[PDB]
């Protein structure tokens, strides 16, 4: 950290964040969204079928 | 500089590790109990998320996700108990990027919402109420600091306490006790990371709620 | 022991009565010191038998159904 | 001189600050006696002796402090 | 000089800090008297004498502190 | 010089710290008066005189502290 | 120098620590006013004047401390 | 040097310790406001102004302490 | 040296002792929020904002103490 | 001389201030005994032994303080 | 006088590995099958329901 | 030497005394959580998060004190 | 001499003042045990073990203070 | 010598006074556990874990104070 070392130290964390934003957020946000809409979906179809 | 750049490197290793494991994971599998915990984490995250409601919502989810996710980083060092500067400016790294990012997101609700558009008027009659404009001006000052101030204060606070448990574990001649405390210290660590995500959702409720 | 005009009433008809210097029971609050000289207060009690010093040292435990006193 | 000065400072320290604990504690007890008797007047002869016992035990802690104070002043 | 300076510092220490305990304790008792009488007005002549006894016992702890203070100032 | 310096330090010590006890104790009493009157409004003329007596007794403990303070400053 | 240094230390001591007693005591009273009015809203005009009297008496104890502080700073 | 050292020590003493009294007292009041409104929600617009008055009076006691602190640091 | 030593002692004094008042006061408020919501759950969105306001006002008193501490350390 | 002066100051410090905790704590217990017996008189022989146990455990903390005081005075 | 740490950490890792893995595992699995089996079970029985 | 001695004394002062405020304040909050849940068990998932928020805010005041302590020891 | 004098002063400081916290805390617990058993006598064998656990944890904080005191006196 | 003397005084200061906060705070929590279980015995397995969490968080504040004490004594 004599110079620029601790600097890049925090920099690392920030970068991982952004990388999560572009790709991760799109693929994974939709990914947990996919299980949600999945169990959610099947359960939904369930209910409707029974009621009607 | 070379010295204690190694610690920055460790911080890099952990942070990027989380970052990639993410988009790796969504495709598969994840686990038999995998789907379950995916549910508890994602869903509960959403429940607390409002909280905010909707401002950061996709990036909010991704965000607190990376908070605990990447937050396992220094949690490794507590387990190390059971050179000499691998985790130092990595802990300082996390602290720094932490409080910094806090004030940053405040700016996100500031430009993206009003927010800072409203904050241009946040001087407000609150500055006149309270006839002296420094009433609202000053209140807002202590606040704006306090977001990154408490944010990072807790950030390097936890990073530090981790370090203390570590060295305590390191210096003992008959070290079985270090094994004993390492469990307690570790519990403390988990408390820290989850509490970090907690700070996230707090700033969220604040954020989509206000500004 | 007789003190303070201790009566026992019920809907259809009064349960009992007397003067009981001491009423030994545990209030729905808790252990209730059998006493003459307690203040204006409101109470209720679950079913059960409460010995009481009632008129002339006559102390008797009397089962209850639950009820208010 | 230095030893004598230390005695007088020490006497002030041990006398005053510790005696605050009974000044408060004697009062805590009498407040309990007053509130207990107000709630249930028939319990007065039972709890008054308890209040005296309790006041004397609380007052003994300062009397210890005062004892050290007097030792420093006069012993 | 050093002994005289120590007396004046010691007098300040023992006088002020310990007397806080009755300043609080005398008030605790009167608050109990007021609350007890408000809850049950008929118990006033029973508990007023208790309040006086109790106030005087609490006030005696500072009077001890004040006594040491005056000894340091004038003895 | 040393004796004069000791007087000014001693005056600060005895004046401020002990007077905290009535600052709290006067307030404890008025809180009891307000709560007692809120619970039972008809008891106001009975307990208001008690509050005044009690406030003055609590205020006398600091006035003792202040007295020692003024002696140190001006005597 | 020593006398001037003692004045500035004494001013800090007497100003800050004693004033804590009203910071707490003024708050104790207003908490009693708020709780008393919440329990019985019709008693508001009766107990509000009591709260003001009581706050001013509690605030006078620090104003004594502040007075000694200002004497040490400027007298 | 000695006078300057005394200023910095005195500033620390008067700033921190006295300000604890409002840190506690402001909180005591808001706890009374929250508990009073929870018990009786219709009394909110009546007691909220009382809480503000009371918080400001409690906060003025530290602002006195802070004032002495700033005088010692900068005057 | 003497001035620098006085800065470091003064920083310790003003930082730690005054900050105890909010450590207690922030907790007093949250205890009132928890107890008020437990007694009446429907009043949660009304009193939660009060708790935040009140916590921030209590936290400002230590932040004043911390400010003086940092001035002594770094100014 | 310096070591002897330090013993007498240390004896005053350890004797008085710590013993305040039981002066208060012994009283807290007896107030609980009096209030518990006033509320439920039949529970007297059950809780009186608890009060004695508890008073002795609280009194042991000062007796530790007094022990250090006596070591400093006489050991 | 002996290193002595990793021993305690290791044994605690054994007994605690058991207690912890045991505690969490059954709940999380029952949560898995709870979920998949949930949206599922409803959908299927409801299919029998609608069809029939 | 004098500056180093002042650092070690200052570290002790700022570390210990201020941290008492959260030691008490963290406990005040958990006592409110336990009492609130005992009175109304269905409110547990609502008030547990409040207790965590509140404990962390109270714990931050000592962490400030500890921070100044560590600066004095190691900075 | 100076190091030995510092040991004896330090022993007095760490022994007495910190031990006040359990003198109070052990008493707080026994008061809760007595009040809980008075309100509900059937809960005695459930809460008595809780009181013992809790008293021992509170007593451990002073035993830490006493440990530092004895190290300073004899180590 | 002066640095070593400062270490031993600093160790006494940071060890004893701050640890009073948990001595009180651990007791506050156990009193809430005992009172909550006495009022509602069926809530025992729900609130006992809360009491343990809360006691450990309160005990961590002194362990910080003790840590600084041990650093001053042995580091």
């Amino acid at each position: 950290n004599l110079n620029a070392t601790i600097l890049g130290q925090a920099i690392a964390f920030v970068l991982f964040v952004l990388f999560a934003m572009k790709y991760v957020w799109p693929p994974l946000m939709a990914a947990i969204e996919k299980r949600q809409k999945e169990i959610a979906d099947g359960l939904a179809s369930a209910e409707r079928a029974h009621k009607d | 500089m070379f010295f204690s750049v190694v610690l920055g490197l460790l911080f890099l290793v952990l942070f990027r590790s989380v970052a990639k494991k993410a988009t790796s994971g969504v495709p598969g599998k994840f686990q038999t109990a995998i789907e379950l915990v995916i549910g508890f984490v994602n869903g509960s995250v959403k429940d607390m998320y409002h909280g905010k409601s909707k401002l950061i919502a996709p990036l909010a989810l991704t965000i607190f996700v990376w908070v605990f996710l990447m937050n396992l980083m220094d949690l490794l060092p507590i387990d190390l108990l059971p050179r000499v500067v691998p985790s130092a400016d990595v802990n300082v790294t996390l602290s720094m990027a932490l409080g910094v990012f806090i004030l940053i997101l405040f700016y996100s609700i500031k430009m993206k919402g009003i927010g800072g558009f409203t904050k241009e008027l946040t001087l407000q009659p609150f500055n006149h109420w309270a006839f002296i404009p420094v009433n609202l001006i000053l209140e807002g000052v202590s606040l704006l600091s306090k977001p990154v101030s408490l944010g990072l204060r807790l950030f390097g606070n936890m990073y530090a306490g981790e370090l203390i448990f570590i060295l305590i574990a390191g210096l003992l001649p008959w070290w079985s006790q270090w094994i004993l405390n390492v469990p307690w210290a570790i519990f403390h660590i988990l408390i820290i990371t989850l509490q970090a995500f907690i700070f996230m959702v707090l700033t969220i409720v604040y954020l989509s709620m206000a500004s | 022991a007789m003190t303070y005009h201790l009566d026992v009433v019920s809907a259809e008809q009064q349960m009992f009565s007397g003067l009981v210097e001491k009423i030994q029971v545990t209030g729905s609050e808790g252990e209730l010191g059998i006493y003459p000289g307690h203040a204006p207060l409101l109470t209720a009690i679950k079913p059960g038998m409460i010995r009481i010093v009632k008129q002339h040292g006559h102390e008797e435990f009397i089962y209850l159904s639950g009820g208010i006193l | 001189n230095l030893n004598m000065d230390l005695l007088y400072m020490a006497a002030a320290v041990m006398m005053g600050l510790a005696a605050i604990g009974a000044a408060i504690g004697i009062g805590i007890l009498g407040g309990k006696f007053l509130e207990g008797a107000a709630r249930q007047p028939d319990l007065i002869p039972l709890l008054r002796t308890q209040f005296f016992i309790v006041m004397g035990l609380v007052d003994a802690i300062p009397m210890i402090a005062v004892g050290l104070g007097l030792y420093v002043m006069f012993a």
